DNA sequence: AGTACTTG
RNA sequence: AGGA
DNA sequence: CAAGTACTTTTTCCGGT
């Protein structure tokens, strides 16, 4: 039994803050989906001696129905999880192909420990798709579920267009958010990309500012 | 122009230099700061615009 | 201390190393 | 800020409190000597004769380390002779052997061996033991303190009622990790040093 | 404060002699595994020797001072725990009298 | 202070000022009082410069 | 620990290994010498320390003026004439535990209600 | 009712203002700060009385930090550009076998604590092994170096002579007064560093002189004496076969009581400004 | 009021004594330090609190 | 009872300027130090001659 | 009294 | 060197 | 590479060396 069992914990804890997160990005993945209990999460993914297999977690995810209004031209995403403490430059080439081939528009990649600076090489190699590296540690806690985190919202090329029209702004002129922000990192935001900030107001009760992406 | 002895120049041009930098700036790293016969070394035009006191 | 100066500390300060090639004697204030 | 539940819970707090507070092997340590023990079946302490005789029955160097424990110390942060031996075993591996008397002996020791030249390689262990090893909490965290602070809560009756809980005060900082910990609320967690909030948990 | 004086600056050269010629080793001939707890004795800052019962020769050198034989502005301190006795001819210490 | 004995702990010693301004001070805790008062003295002095840069 | 030195150099002694006897001995690395151990103990460290508390107890320890008096009996010569001080170890963590010295038999005797000392 | 203790110059009533200064010659221990190297100093401002004042410091270091390995203690000497392993300043001295060097520090032969922090400097001084061989280390290491055997033992045993530990003695003969004082030092800098002793109070009273009007004058009398001197030099350099100007003295001492800027002259910063200042005269009490 | 200065003076009174009962006490090994403080550190911090409740 | 030294008078602690200030154990610390600065500013016969 | 800078 |  | 070094803006506005 031992220490184990944290180890355990913490995975299940990192994988419902992917569920979470990957919802939150415009996903279709179920409140009982990301809810899934531990003793449930145990008997799924953990082989003949109770210890976690990540090969089996990893997932595909579909826009929803909403997603596609806004952003049309939002593809599907691909979620790896790897079962080495250091991911190589072999198991990377495996998982670029795959997004290459089944034609994803996204790609999460959450390791252990490390990636080689041998396989992080192959990350912009395929484009139109995109690659994204997370440490599996980082994801045990939702940093948006925070007290002090407010609700940022990726705004749309038309919704950018008004925004900036109707308050006669440059892109400049916008206040920023850093592309390697937690919040511009949990919704994948890229360059150029705006979130809509809703925080509560001691003033006016609710107050919306915007930042554009680094 | 004249008589060249050619380390006599280089003398010459690096004194030249030291003028036109001490002119501008008198208070500089490479510590020589260029004196007024007295002491008082002499007011850089840097040295009119740093701050409060100071054309700015 | 301006007494100790004159008195004794003058005396010293003008034959502690005076000695040149010409030494100096006793010293007197006017 | 603890887990919603166990907000009076006073023994969850002290829970928190070891599981965060960084303990070294420095700070439960009396003295370490070096002795030449030759034979590692026999001892030339007699105190220790009595620790060979068991954890023996239910090679190596003969040189050896042995470093005395106080009692105290190991309470007020709480500690197992057990639990501060096997990470001193756990930290060398299979190049140290490593012996120690019970919570119960008189005597707190541990006693260790190595798996030309040798003097100098045990004063370098014992440096790597002391200032390198770390038994309980997380880095950067030092004097953990509990703190009845009073919070104001709606009540079932709808009203604002005083319904006070534990808190836990630290003496250094590193959000990376203690938000990570279980038993705590990391919706709620807040460090003075406002340049981590916005490196963890966005601008 | 209106009580307050400074020292002027005395010759150490009688306080030196008196001290030799009143049971005091020469720290040449010092050797510390044999004189052990010896008072080690200072006149401003330079070790001159030891002495062997500092009880007497604190009391000798306390009761010439008084007396006026030693300037009144020469200061001498005997720290027992440390072993140490130190005296100061020296020039800008600020006295009061007592 | 020399009017103590050594290891004195007591709130005499440490400083405590037992009378009233109206009753008056003993020299032991005028100059206590006067060392705690200099204190003030000086950190009004740091301050009030810090603390125009800050408004600067 | 308490350390030897080689005779004709005067020199420290280092430690060496009679692996074929198994004994310590000490080497002198100026000549030739060499000497069995007298102790098994070679290093020692002393983390929580107490050699140093009682220092300075010259026997004038009663002439120091500056040095407060207390009226505790001696337990050995019962006498109720003592000089006192706080541990002269000069550490944050230090007890603010009493040190008395006798003024007839200058025996070192203290105020701490746990423990039962020598030095 | 008029009290005197003020000078007149050029008609005005100036005042030499009494200068405070930490005291010369005196042996103070401090711990150096958590990012340093050193963990532990001994200082000494050591000064002549009288006689061109040397300003020459002597550093005792403890280097290695708390808990760091190998804890050892080298010095810094004046015109020595390198830190030299206090072992190598007593082989120099002459005092040649450890023992005979921990007999100089350590004064009990029982405390084993304080020994044991000694083994490392042995371990450090043990390449060097005569008087000879640690003149010539201390000799190599400038200075600059100076190029020749014979030249850099010849200079250190000159550094230690009128350089190293510059009060005491100045003279020839003296290198047992000298080993004994740098083990005092080591002493002092270990019972501090065993937590026996406290660090040095650098706001003591005691370890600070005042000085006033006549040793202020002195310091500016000695500089202008000495500048009389290499004029008498010129003067009989010039007479290749009574005229010895006495302006530079008057003057000198007036500039500095007019101007408050004790120093030399007109040229002045960095000197010493503010020392005489015009008598208040506003209340007798003033 | 001469019996309001009676009062007064026997609030110090029993304070100094509080103090002292704490030093007896500290002295003796008896006190039991405050969790993430020096056996000083904790005393101190009474000393001074028992003084200040007093002086209010 | 090992008093060494006595205090020829404790009022001898105090420089010229607060010298001058009646009651000075009767007053808060800093109005002290400030009349000792005052009286620098006063007016009165400062010689005779 | 701190900060980027600078030089060992 | 002084002033709030 | 790091320690220890220099600079810098280091509160404002009001008799004369
Ligand atoms: N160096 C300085 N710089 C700027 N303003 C200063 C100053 N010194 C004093 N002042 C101003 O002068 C005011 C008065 O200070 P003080 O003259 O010392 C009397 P006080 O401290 O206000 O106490 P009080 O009203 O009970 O007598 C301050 O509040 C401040 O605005
Ligand atoms: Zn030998
Ligand atoms: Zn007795």
């Amino acid at each position: 039994d031992q220490e184990n069992e944290r180890n355990i914990s913490r995975l299940w804890r990192a994988f419902r803050t992917v569920k979470e997160m990957v919802k939150d990005r415009g996903y279709f993945i179920t409140q009982e989906e990301v809810e899934l209990p531990l003793e449930d999460f145990k008997a799924k993914y953990c082989d003949s001696m109770g210890r976690p297999q990540r090969k089996m977690m990893s997932f595909q995810a579909n826009p929803t129905e909403e997603s596609i209004s806004k952003f049309p031209d939002m593809g599907s995403l691909w979620v790896e999880f790897c079962d080495e403490p250091s991911v190589g430059v072999k198991t990377m080439k495996t998982f670029v192909i795959h997004i290459q081939e089944k034609n994803f528009q996204t790609g999460i990649f959450v390791y252990q420990n490390n990636i080689t600076p041998s396989a992080m090489k192959l990350v912009p190699s395929i484009p139109p798709a995109t690659i994204e590296t997370f440490n599996e540690a980082a994801l045990v806690v939702n940093i948006t579920h925070h007290e002090l985190v407010p609700k940022h919202i990726r705004l749309s090329s038309d919704e950018k267009r008004e925004l900036l029209k109707r308050y006669r702004l440059k892109e400049s002129q916008l206040p920023r958010i850093q592309r390697a922000d937690p919040v511009a990192l949990y919704l994948g935001l890229k360059r150029g990309e705006v979130v809509k900030i809703i925080r509560k107001s001691e003033t006016s009760g609710r107050y919306a500012s915007y930042r554009i992406c680094m | 122009h004249n008589g060249a002895p050619h380390h006599a120049i280089e003398e010459a041009e690096s004194l030249l230099q030291f003028h036109v930098a001490t002119y501008m700036d008198n208070d500089i790293a490479g510590q020589p700061q260029a004196l007024q016969k007295s002491g008082r070394p002499v007011k850089s035009i840097r040295a009119r615009l740093k701050g409060k006191e100071g054309r700015i | 201390s301006f007494n100790q100066f004159v008195d004794y500390t003058l005396q010293d300060i003008i034959c502690e190393d005076s000695t040149l090639i010409i030494s100096f004697g006793k010293i007197y204030v006017t | 800020y603890l887990e919603p539940g166990h907000a009076a819970d006073q023994e969850q707090a002290k829970l928190i409190r070891s599981a965060i507070e960084h303990t070294t092997l420095k700070s439960v340590t009396i003295a370490s000597e070096i002795y030449y023990d030759p034979d590692p079946r026999s001892t030339v302490i007699p105190e220790d004769e009595e620790i060979i005789q068991l954890h023996f029955s239910l090679q190596q160097s003969p040189w050896l380390l042995r470093l005395e424990l106080d009692r105290a110390a190991m309470n007020d942060k709480d500690l197992t002779m057990g639990q501060v031996g096997e990470r001193i075993k756990q930290t060398f591996k299979n190049d140290l052997f490593v012996i120690w008397s019970e919570d119960n002996d008189e005597k707190l020791i541990i006693r260790c061996r190595v798996v030309a030249e040798e003097d100098h390689m045990l004063k370098k262990i014992e440096n790597t033991m002391l200032e390198n090893i770390t038994l309980r909490g997380v880095e950067n965290i030092e004097r953990v303190v509990m703190m009845k602070y009073d919070r104001k809560v709606p009540s079932p009756t709808g009203e604002y009622v005083k319904e006070p809980e534990w808190v836990l005060e630290t003496d250094g900082v590193n959000l990376s990790e203690v938000m990570t910990v279980p038993g705590i609320d990391p919706t709620r967690i807040y460090t003075n040093s406002f340049i981590d909030i916005m490196e963890v948990l966005g601008i | 404060s209106l009580m307050s004086c400074i020292s002027v600056g005395t010759d150490p050269m009688p306080i030196i002699t008196f001290l030799s010629e009143w049971g005091m080793e020469p720290l040449e001939d010092y050797v510390p595994h044999q004189s052990p707890d010896a008072t080690r004795v200072f006149v401003n800052g330079v070790w001159h020797g030891v002495h062997r019962n500092p009880a007497r020769l604190m009391e000798t050198l306390r009761t010439l001072r008084r007396k006026g034989d030693i300037n009144p502005e020469v200061s001498m301190i005997r720290d027992i725990r440390e072993k140490e006795l130190k005296i100061f001819t020296d020039a800008g210490r600020v006295y009061r009298p007592l | 202070l020399p009017h103590f004995s050594k290891d004195d702990y007591s709130p005499e010693s440490k400083g405590f000022v037992e009378n009233s301004y109206l009753r008056g001070l003993t020299p032991q805790e005028f100059f206590f009082h006067a060392m705690g008062g200099r204190e003030g003295l000086i950190d009004t002095a740091v301050k009030t410069a810090e603390t125009g840069y800050i408004q600067r | 620990t308490t350390f030897r030195f080689c005779r004709d150099c005067n020199n420290m002694l280092y430690p060496r290994e009679d692996k074929e006897n198994n004994r310590l001995l000490f080497e002198c690395r100026t000549c030739s010498y060499v000497e069995e151990a007298g102790s098994p103990l070679v290093y020692r460290h002393e983390l929580i320390t107490n050699i140093g508390e009682t220092a300075g107890v010259v026997q004038d320890i009663g002439s120091d003026p500056t040095l407060p008096r207390s009226d505790r009996e001696c337990p050995k010569c019962h006498s109720r004439e003592n000089v006192f001080f706080q541990s002269q170890q000069r550490r944050k963590d230090t007890s603010m535990v009493l040190f008395f010295v006798c003024l007839s038999c200058s025996h070192i005797f203290t105020s701490d209600q746990k423990n039962k000392r020598t030095q | 009712f008029d009290m005197g203790g003020y000078f007149i110059i050029n008609g005005s009533e100036k005042v030499l203002i009494a200068q405070e200064r930490s005291a010369g010659n005196i042996v103070q221990v401090f711990k150096k700060a958590a990012p340093s190297p050193i963990s532990h100093v001994a200082e000494i401002r050591s000064a002549l009385e009288k006689g061109s004042r040397f300003i020459s410091t002597l550093q005792v270091k403890l280097y290695g930090r708390e808990g760091s390995s190998a804890r050892t203690i080298k010095a810094t000497l004046p015109y020595i550009k390198q830190d030299i392993p206090i072992v190598i300043i007593f082989r120099a001295l002459g005092i040649i076998p450890d023992g005979e060097i921990l007999e100089h520090i350590c004064y009990d032969v029982n405390d084993w604590q304080m020994l044991e922090m000694l083994k490392p400097c042995v371990e450090d001084g043990f390449v060097i092994q005569d008087r000879e061989t640690a003149l010539d280390f201390i000799g190599r290491r400038g200075t600059a170096l100076g190029i020749k055997k014979e030249k850099r033992i010849q200079y250190a045993k000159d550094i230690l002579q009128k350089e190293f530990l510059p009060h005491i003695t100045q003279l020839e003969g003296f290198e047992s007064r000298k080993a004994f004082f740098l083990g005092y030092m080591i002493n002092r800098l270990l019972l501090c560093a065993l937590d026996r002793k406290d660090q040095d109070d650098r706001d003591h009273f005691g370890k600070k002189r005042l000085d006033l009007a006549g040793p202020l004058l002195a310091q500016l009398f000695k500089t202008l004496f000495k500048k009389l001197t290499k004029d008498i030099f010129r003067y009989m350099q010039r007479t290749v076969e009574l005229a010895i100007n006495a302006k530079t003295i008057t003057s000198g001492l007036k500039y500095a009581l007019a101007t408050g800027n004790w120093g030399e002259q007109k040229k002045a910063m960095s000197s010493r400004a503010g020392v005489s200042q015009v008598l208040n005269r506003y209340t007798y009490s003033s | 009021d001469g019996p309001t200065m009676r009062e007064i003076t026997e609030t110090i009174a029993e304070a100094k004594k509080k103090v002292l009962d704490v030093t007896k006490e500290a002295q003796a090994n008896l006190l039991t330090a405050k969790h993430g403080m020096t056996l000083r550190e904790s005393f101190e911090d009474n000393v001074v609190r028992f003084l200040n409740e007093a002086r209010d | 009872t090992t008093f060494t030294h006595c205090e020829i008078h404790p009022s001898m602690i105090l420089g010229v300027a607060a010298s001058i200030i009646p009651f000075p154990d009767h007053n808060q610390s800093p109005r002290n130090t400030y009349q000792s600065a005052m009286g620098k500013q006063a007016m009165g016969v400062f010689l005779t001659n």
